[PDB]
């Protein structure tokens, strides 16, 4: 038989669920989630790295002219100049005065080291969800990893769990993304064509090792000076090397909901949002009968003292009569008070550790088909900040109608019956007529 | 490659606000963020002796200074004087702990 | 004498042979290979003042 449960998706939080079946011992189970992740389905657009300006030798022709046949290459740029007088170490290079020409050619290419460092922009689509749970119910406690797709099921000792669907698609991502060595960023990177020179990725490559590429480096050439043989080339400096300095604030720090981002592969783990549903189907190895467990009565329990902690700082001792020694499991039946000790061995006395800091929890606890109630007062703590998350899920900050709302019954108000007496004076004034 | 760790920061724990005072030997970086749906966050460069006052709501606050592990902090519940001590200290005790509803109630 | 601010160490005079200190000193374990000793504390706040 299968039934539902809601598990609050926060790491370390304990949750209790109860199975009910007429004729057997009541059983409960404790669940605690540890590992989560959201692998997003990434595709590729293009990568970018630093560029380089390969400049071959400037072939000079004296009293002649050349003709530069082009090349299928990125931004192959040809320039032919007249009126040069190259003046090298050996006097002049050639001997002519008016027909001299100089040829300067240069191109822009992907640098040799960015096979190991590079940025890669991805398009970013919907993700998935995996979980790790602890399934302690006294009988042997297993750990489990499983998906949240619903179809995927994993069973221990004939007892199976299914998880999906999910409660929310609250993503710590966007549609467009860019990944560096250890960070992820969200800026709307330009398309494959728009190589704005000096912005992000003015060089683009569709993979690590494609033999074709694209560049818009903004490259031009100028005529040399008197004497010096060189290649004056004007260029916008790198945009990629600019982006390394002119962009702080990655998503690793700006991440919502306190989740944690880790690269290789791109994943976000231990997010804290929404709940997860779970349907569980039991087996008959620990689903124990009624006429075997302790059958007690006159559950003369009580409380001891209570604090407004965030951890186990509410202690409640509870007494009872032992009919036969064994173990029985306890469980709350309202949302105000959680318990820590799942199973207490019924022998003489007992003591439980409840945790609820809202005001003054009046909560019903139960042990082996038996119902009682407890109530106390609680003082606030003295500290201000601690090093562990909450343990009371209670937004139920109201005290539930006791020990501070008694003044409502005090200041009810009363006097409406006096106006009933006044309308009785109306009844006695109409008797004459 | 090795890298120097930075000295510790002793926190001082006020109501909903935690103050951590740095003694940097080198110029370093401070980073912190809230934990809730609303991502309120900042980061700062630190050069000399200076205090920084970061908020702490109930949803939690993480921060990391230098090359350390990221550290977490959480307001415990709230603090006040005497709760349910009979005369009107109940409304004073509910002057903490989301007070706006209490004002419209009174 | 909260460490780092003024008055991190003190003594009644130049010769009071016991002295107060709250310099937050703690020592950790070394990494493998080299023999040394690590230890961490806030620097001498007097020079900061
Ligand atoms: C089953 O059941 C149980 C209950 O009792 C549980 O538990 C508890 O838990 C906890 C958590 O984990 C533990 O703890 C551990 O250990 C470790 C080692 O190292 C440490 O570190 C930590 O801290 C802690 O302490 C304990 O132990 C326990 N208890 C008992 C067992 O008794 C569990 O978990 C379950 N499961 C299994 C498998 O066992």
């Amino acid at each position: 038989y299968e039934h539902t449960a809601v598990i609050p998706n926060q790491v370390g939080f304990p949750y209790k669920a109860h199975v009910a079946r007429e004729g057997y011992s009541p059983l409960t189970l404790q669940m605690q989630v540890v590992e989560t992740s959201l692998e997003p389905t990434l595709n590729l657009e293009y990568i970018t790295c630093d560029y380089k300006t390969k400049v071959p030798s400037p072939y000079v022709k004296c009293c002649g002219t050349a003709e530069c046949r082009t090349q299928d290459k990125p931004e192959y740029k040809c320039a032919v100049f007249t009126g040069v007088y190259p003046f090298m170490w050996g006097g002049a290079y050639c001997f002519c005065d008016s027909e001299n020409t100089q040829m300067s050619e240069a191109y822009v290419e992907r640098a040799d080291v960015c096979k190991h460092d590079y940025a890669a922009a991805y398009r970013a689509h919907t993700a998935s969800l995996r979980a790790k749970i602890k399934v302690t119910y006294g009988t042997v406690n297993q750990t489990v990893e499983a998906y949240v797709n619903g179809d995927h099921a994993v069973t221990i000792a004939g007892t199976k769990f299914i998880f999906g669907p999910v409660s929310t698609a609250w993503t710590p991502f966007d549609t467009k993304i860019v990944v560096y060595k250890g960070e992820v960023y969200n800026q709307d990177f330009p398309p494959y064509g728009a190589g704005q020179p000096g912005r992000f990725g003015d060089i683009q490559s569709r993979t690590l090792d494609s033999k074709d590429l694209y560049a818009n480096t903004g490259l031009k050439l100028a005529r040399p000076a008197a004497g010096n043989i060189h290649v004056p080339y004007t260029q916008t400096p790198s945009g990629f090397k600019t982006w390394q300095k002119d962009r702080d604030s990655p998503l690793n720090a700006k991440a919502p909901f306190g989740c944690t981002i880790q690269t290789n592969p791109v994943r976000a783990m231990n997010c804290a949002v929404g709940n997860i549903p779970v349907s569980m189907d039991i087996a008959d190895s620990a689903f124990t009968r009624l006429t075997d467990a302790p059958i007690i009565s006159e559950l003369l329990c009580t409380v001891s003292t209570c604090t407004h902690s965030s951890d186990f700082g509410g202690v409640a001792v509870l007494s009872y009569k032992v009919e036969k020694a064994g173990r029985c499991d306890v469980h709350s039946h309202s949302n105000v008070a959680v318990l820590q000790e799942v199973s207490i061995e019924a022998e003489g006395r007992s003591v439980i550790h409840f945790s609820t800091a809202s005001a003054a929890p009046s909560f019903i606890v139960s042990v082996c088909s038996s119902r009682a109630t407890c109530t106390a007062k609680c003082e606030p703590p003295k500290d201000h900040v601690v090093t562990y998350p909450a343990n009371h899920n209670g937004i139920t900050l109201p005290d539930l109608s006791s020990t501070a709302m008694t003044w409502a019954q005090h200041l009810a108000g009363g006097v409406g019956l006096l106006i009933a007496l006044a309308v009785l004076i109306l009844v006695i004034v109409t008797c004459i007529t | 490659c090795r890298v120097p760790l930075a000295p510790e920061a002793l926190v001082r724990s006020g109501k909903r606000e935690a103050t951590l005072s740095l003694h940097p030997i080198h110029p370093t970086l401070l980073s912190y963020r809230t934990l809730g749906r609303e991502p309120v966050f900042d980061e700062q460069w630190i050069t000399t002796q200076t205090e920084v006052t970061i908020p702490v709501p109930v949803e939690g606050v993480e921060y990391r200074w230098g090359n350390h592990k990221p550290q977490r902090l959480w307001s415990q519940l709230t603090t006040e004087g005497r709760a349910h001590g009979w005369p009107h200290e109940i409304i004073e005790y509910y002057y903490g702990l989301h007070p706006t509803t209490t004002i419209v109630v009174v």
